[PDB]
RNA sequence: GUCUUGGAGGUAGAGCACUGAUUGGACUAGGGGCCCCUACCGGGUUACCGAAUUCAGUCAAACUCCGAAUGCCAAUGACUU
RNA sequence: AUACGUUAAGUGGAAAAGGAUGUGGAGUUGCUUAGACAACCAGGAUGUUGGCUUAGAAGCAGCCACCAUUUAAAGAGUGCGU
RNA sequence: UUGGCACCUCGAUGUCGGCUCAUCGCAUCCUGGGGCUGUAGUCGGUCCCAAGGGUUGGGCUGUUCGCCCAUUAAAGCGGUAC
């Protein structure tokens, strides 16, 4: 899932970065999203 | 609190040398490991002693002071008495077999799959249906045991293929 | 939607937009208002919208304060002409906001779900806002 | 910090009272068990069983200042208040027995408390 | 040209004293609607429309109780050209 | 060149609404050796699922403001749920 | 693309369709590699990386368009004086 716009979703996602990007991951696998 | 101040004690048998350049190596009652780390991050050994003595704070240097701690503990431990990690083979018939030195699994793929290790990782079969590594480095085990699982990975409807042993896999319906 | 009753003129000059807002820069009907940060028009028709989510996040308890009301008319000629020979026809309604202006105001709720509301209707405005409380001391 | 100077000060007066006390081990209980635990006291002793579970050892370091310098082996370690206002543990001793000898929560670490400056061998 | 002094004028800005526009309260006979019962009285409401009026609050190129900086017109002195 | 700061993107050497534990300053402010926040050991009910409706709804068919006591807390259920 | 302006060309810058020959972009039609799925499997839906190669014969209209017949893994969208 990607869009310009990540930030969690349930209260259980979690914010990280990457390569200088942005990251969302989580138990469930539908709340992981990557910006841009 | 803090990873970088935790003093790393040192058994009998483990002999480390302290060289320089950070080249460190270590000797124990299971073989050898060495590893050379950051030239500037302090490292200084008394028996029972390690000295990770950090240089002024810094972000790297706040990253550093920790991870050549965590690393030496593994070191240490695993010349002490190294890892493993077991892996479930679930499967309706899958099951796995040594050869040699080397190792096969016939998962429901048209043809035998074999993997084969390096030196100082031993794989053991207790169970035809149930595997062990084991080695002395911490992530070399680690890295024999995802490339194994990497083979057939888990699927969700019925818990299938390879598995770490003992972890909770999600798991759907379909009809 | 809002629009005057009857106007004067029908055409009408668009004029400048420059410097603060004149006055009703300080909340006193209520609790808590979005300040304006940059110039711009509101049209007619995104008040209406941003008072309608506002109202519906709401449960009612609270009432609402549109400060702004939209006055001047704004022309637009037809489509596919050349130019000139004679100003367009009055199209809608807008008002002008300099910075500094207290757009809505909110009283009757807690303060948290009133940012939340007015977080809510801000991202349906043309502009930059701020969220602002009730001077205590007037 | 304010009013644990207060309490602090507060068991004074319900430790110099009786003779003995008693202490319980503390994590491994279910609140069940801790309810089943507190209806067997309402039955038995209402309230007496110190259910007072939020304190720091200081406590009883700050308690130990007339007597009772035992705790240093029980602050830093499970610890469920307790004490036995009425005479001597005739009674609750085998109370004590037959509800953590086997029931709600373990008796392990328990050595009661003081009479004198004994600590076992009660009766 | 500059310094000094004196004039005319309603822009920028501001303001609601006039003309229009406009928000929220107070208050309303006149009740509109509900009705009690209103066939008709009289009465709660009037959801008043409550008209004003009043209390606060926002606007204007063809609103102004106010109102600059500049520019313009002269003077008699001075210093330069 | 001198002196002191900032940025790690080749920004420098092209753009917005919006998004973000990037990073430097200035603050405001709670908790805290009576021991903080983590992490690990514990627990998280009684006329009590109470007057409940849809099979228990015994946690969330969804009506009670499904309240009050045993304390040490338990919301007679945080979420996962079933 | 439908438009707005009228800056170059009126002592000449010759239109639309088709034929021959092509070349470039990628916001991908096929083939290659993946994430999620309201993905049992075989089919799929959507999004990410990817421009190497490939991408049809007829009927009706001057026709680009368009409809239809029969196949193919597929019958891509655009720029280069449409
Ligand atoms: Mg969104
Ligand atoms: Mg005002
Ligand atoms: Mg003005
Ligand atoms: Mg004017
Ligand atoms: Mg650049
Ligand atoms: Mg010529
Ligand atoms: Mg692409
Ligand atoms: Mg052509
Ligand atoms: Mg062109
Ligand atoms: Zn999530």
């Amino acid at each position: 899932k990607v869009r310009p716009s990540v930030k969690p979703i349930c209260e259980k996602c979690k914010v990280i970065r990457r390569k200088g990007k942005v990251m969302v991951i989580c138990e469930n696998p539908k709340h992981k999203q990557k910006q841009g | 609190s803090r990873v970088g101040k935790k003093l790393l004690e040192i058994p009998s048998d483990v002999t480390v040398t302290l060289n320089d350049n950070n080249t460190v190596a270590v000797k124990g009652p299971k073989g050898e490991l060495t590893r050379t780390f950051h030239p500037d991050m302090e490292i200084k050994v008394e028996d029972n002693v390690l000295t990770v003595a950090r240089p002024s704070d810094q972000k790297e240097h706040r990253a550093l002071h920790g991870t050549t701690r965590s690393l030496l503990g593994n070191m240490v431990e695993g010349v002490s008495k190294g890892f493993e990690r077991g892996l479930e083979l679930v499967g309706v018939g899958y099951r796995a077999s040594k050869s040699g030195n080397k190792l096969v699994l016939n998962v429901g793929y048209s043809h035998p799959v074999e993997i084969v290790p390096e030196e100082g990782i031993e794989i053991e079969v207790p169970s035809q249906t149930k595997v062990v590594v084991k080695g002395t480095d911490k992530e070399r085990v680690g890295a024999i045991a995802a490339n194994i699982r990497a083979v057939r990975s888990p699927e969700p409807y019925k818990g299938k293929g390879i598995r770490y042993e003992g972890e909770v896999v999600r798991r759907k319906e379909g009809k | 939607m809002l629009l005057p009753k009857r106007v004067k003129y029908r055409r009408e000059h668009r004029g400048k937009m420059r410097g603060r807002a004149k006055g009703g820069t300080e909340v006193h009907f209520g609790e808590f208002g979005i300040q304006a940060l940059e110039a711009s028009w509101i049209t007619n028709r995104q008040i209406e919208a941003a008072r309608i989510a506002m109202t519906r996040y709401m449960k009612r308890g609270g009432k609402v304060w549109i400060k702004i009301f939209p006055s001047k008319p704004y022309t637009a000629k037809p489509l596919e002409v050349r130019m000139g020979s004679g100003k367009g026809a009055p199209e809608g309604w807008v008002a002008v906001v300099k910075p500094g202006k207290v757009l809505f105001e909110i009283s009757g709720v807690s303060e948290e779900v009133a940012r939340e509301a007015l977080r809510l209707a801000s991202h349906k405005l043309p502009i930059k806002t701020k969220f602002v409380k009730r001077e205590e001391i007037g | 910090a304010i009013e644990t100077k207060k309490v602090v000060v507060e068991e004074i007066a319900s430790k110099l009272k009786e003779s003995k006390s008693t202490i319980i081990v503390d994590y491994r209980g279910l609140n069940v068990s801790e309810v089943t635990e507190l209806r067997k006291q309402l039955r038995e002793a209402n309230v007496e069983f110190k259910v007072y579970k939020n304190t720091m050892t200081r406590r009883a370091v700050e308690q130990a200042e007339l007597n009772g310098l035992n705790d240093f082996l029980t602050g830093p370690n499970a610890i469920a208040f307790s004490t036995e206002d009425v005479v001597a543990p005739a009674k609750v001793l085998n109370d004590f027995a037959k509800n953590h000898e086997a029931l709600e929560i373990k008796a392990g670490v328990i050595e009661g408390k003081v009479s004198t400056v004994e600590e076992v061998k009660a009766l």
